[PDB]
DNA sequence: GTATTACATGGTGTGTAATAC
DNA sequence: GTATTACACACCATGTAATAC
C-alpha cells in the first residue's frame, strides 16, 4: 500500500532517500524490511504476520512491531497509510 | 514515491529468522526443501520463487501472492535502467498527440 | 473473493492486439523481441518475465508491476493446489493455542 | 484493487463463480480479462491503458471500455471497487 | 508482411553430498 | 545440530531459421 505521509522524519529520509541519519543505527534493516513489507502489501491482513504482532489502536489507526516496545505505526485510510510514526511504547 | 532502499526477501527472512531464534536447517526441515536451498535463499544468491512462496506463507505467515510480489518489485528494481526502452512506442496518443487533441 | 476465472496474460494481450488491429510481428519489433517470443507469449506457452513486462509496459501502457503481477498472480494459481502444504507448521500461535490464551 | 459488491449481477456470477450466462457471449472473455485488471491493479493509474479509455465519470466514478459503448462502471472508495456495472452507454 | 515451432543455447533453481564447525 | 557450495540435473525463456501462408 502507498505510504502517503510520514509523521516521523526519519522514515520519511529513509523510505524516500535511504538516508539512516534519522532512525537508531541497530534497527535500520528491521525498520526498512517492515516499510517495505507495507509498501507491498495490498491489504492490511498481509501485515498479519506473527512477529509484526499487528493490531489495531483504541480508530483507524494500526501498529507492527519492531523490536521490544520499538512499533511502526501508521493510519489506513483510502487503502493508504498514513502519519508514518516510529515510537518507543 | 517508491521505497529507495529494497531488500532481497531472503535477506528480510534471514533477519527474521535471526530475531525468531529459528535456525536455517530447522525452517527447511518445517517448509520441505533442502538446508542448501534455504541457505541459498538467505543469502540472497537465489531467487523467491512462486513454489517457494507457497511453502514460506505456510510458515511465516502472510499470503503467497505477498512473498512473491517482494520477489517481483525487488527483479524489477534490478533490471532498472538495465533495458533500453526509448525504441519503443506507446500505442495510441503520445505527449504532442494528446496537446493538438 | 478471489476472480474464479483467470486467463495466461500472453492471450490477455493476444486479444488485445487483435482488438487494436495489431500483429504479432508488428508488437515484436515495436518492443524489441524476435516474432517466435511473442508468438509463444500470445499463445500462452510461455511467461510473461520481468524482462517483457518492461518492454509491454513501454507499449500498451499501465506499469511493468502490474503485467508481471498478473503473470505472479496466474504462477500461483496453476500451483496452490499442487504442492502439500499440511505438513509445514506456523510459527507463533495456532488456532488451539489462541482459544486457550482467551 | 479488491471489487466488494457487484451492481450488476452478470458480472457477479463471472467473477465469482465463472458462470457465464449474465453476460453478453460476444464479451465474456473482454470482460473477464478487464475484471482480472481491476483486480490485479493496486492504484487507479494502474488502470490507464488507452484502450480502456479510463476517465472519471461527472463523482467518484470511473468508466472502463469492454467494446464500442460498452463499458465497465465501478465506484473507487477505500482503495477498492464498489458498484461494478456493465452497461451500453 | 504474416504465424508457428524444432533446435541449440544460456541462465537458473534444486537436491545430493562433501567439507567444516 | 549447524551453514555453505561444487556438481549434476531438470526446467524454461529466447534467438535462429525453417516451413507455410
Ligand atoms: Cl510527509
Ligand atoms: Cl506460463
Ligand atoms: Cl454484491
Ligand atoms: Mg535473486
Ligand atoms: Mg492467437
Ligand atoms: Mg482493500
Ligand atoms: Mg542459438
Ligand atoms: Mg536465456
Ligand atoms: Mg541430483
Amino acid at each position: 500500500m502507498m505510504i502517503k505521509s510520514f509523521k516521523h522524519k526519519g522514515l520519511k529520509l529513509l523510505f524516500e532517500k535511504g538516508v539512516t541519519s534519522g532512525v537508531p543505527a541497530q534497527d535500520v534493516d528491521r525498520i526498512n524490511d517492515r516499510l517495505q513489507a507495507i509498501d507491498t502489501a495490498t491489504e492490511i491482513g498481509e501485515l498479519n504476520r506473527q512477529i509484526y504482532k499487528l493490531h489495531p489502536l483504541k480508530e483507524g489507526y494500526w501498529s507492527i512491531t519492531v523490536r521490544a516496545n520499538w512499533r511502526i505505526t501508521f493510519q489506513f485510510i483510502n487503502g493508504d497509510a498514513y502519519i508514518l510514526n516510529y515510537e518507543d511504547y | 514515491m517508491r521505497q529507495f532502499k529494497v531488500s532481497h526477501p531472503g535477506e528480510m527472512i534471514a533477519r527474521d529468522l535471526e530475531d525468531m531464534g529459528v535456525s536455517g536447517r530447522r525452517f527447511a526441515h518445517n517448509i520441505g526443501v533442502t538446508p542448501a536451498t534455504v541457505s541459498r535463499l538467505l543469502a540472497g544468491k537465489t531467487a523467491l520463487t512462486p513454489s517457494l512462496s507457497i511453502r514460506i506463507a505456510a510458515a511465516l505467515g502472510s499470503t503467497p501472492e505477498f512473498w512473491l510480489r517482494l520477489q517481483s518489485n525487488y527483479d524489477l528494481r534490478q533490471l532498472e535502467n538495465q533495458i533500453d526502452t526509448s525504441g519503443i512506442v506507446l500505442y495510441g496518443e503520445s505527449n504532442e498527440q494528446q496537446q493538438n487533441a
